């Protein structure tokens, strides 16, 4: 996951 | 500007994020969004006009923020769904397995189901704990956008997910998507905010  | 969940706003004339939900704090108008979208006092613009600034935020750890708007903004109890709208009726938290949808400037209105609660995301900046996971797809730019049930119960604001090289997780099967949102309840109590409903 990454911000969005 | 008319404040509706899901619409685009820019921060300090650079990044883009999506509006969460219209809220009030005594006589001040605002909207809740994602913490990673701006730092305190960053300027929010909607369609090129200044609407307010970030009043508070927590990121990482949590992923939350509220922007206080000037008086001229019109707060609405709605979330964009194409050309139509979803009325916000409250903030009852749905359980694992409930269907949910999300609205944002990149992928529009997408629905799926809540698959897990209390998830940790390890972002480059640090861990973000207590996120709820759904499998509706999301793209870069959707952050801060509304997560709501079709019945109008506001669930949270988009934080992040496993976006692929195309900038979203819409091209991978629902079973493999991990799209995370920050719960609305704790943001409302932390800042003393009230949701605008209809």
């Amino acid at each position: 996951a990454a911000p969005v | 500007a008319n404040i509706v969940g899901g619409i685009e706003y820019s921060i300090n004339n650079a990044s883009l994020c999506s509006v969460g939900f219209s809220v009030t704090r005594g006589a001040t108008k605002g909207f809740v969004t994602a913490g990673h979208c701006g730092t305190v006092n960053a300027t929010a613009r909607i369609g090129g006009a200044v609407v307010g600034t970030f009043a508070a935020r927590v990121f990482p750890g949590n992923d939350r923020a509220w922007v206080s708007l000037t008086s001229a903004q019109t707060l609405l109890p709605r979330v964009a769904n194409g050309s139509s709208f979803v009325t916000v009726r409250g903030s009852t938290e749905a359980a694992v397995g409930a269907a949910v949808c999300r609205s944002g400037r990149t992928t529009g209105y997408q629905c799926g189901t809540i698959t897990a609660k209390n998830v940790t995301a390890n972002y480059a900046e640090g861990a973000v704990r207590g996120l709820t996971q759904g499998n509706a797809c999301m793209g870069r730019g959707d952050s801060g956008g509304s997560w709501i049930t079709s019945a109008g119960q506001a669930q949270g604001v988009a934080s992040g997910g496993n976006v692929q090289s195309n900038g979203n997780n819409c091209g991978i099967p629902a079973s493999q998507r991990s799209s995370l949102f920050e719960r609305l309840q704790p943001i409302l109590s932390q800042y003393g905010l009230s949701l605008v409903t209809g």
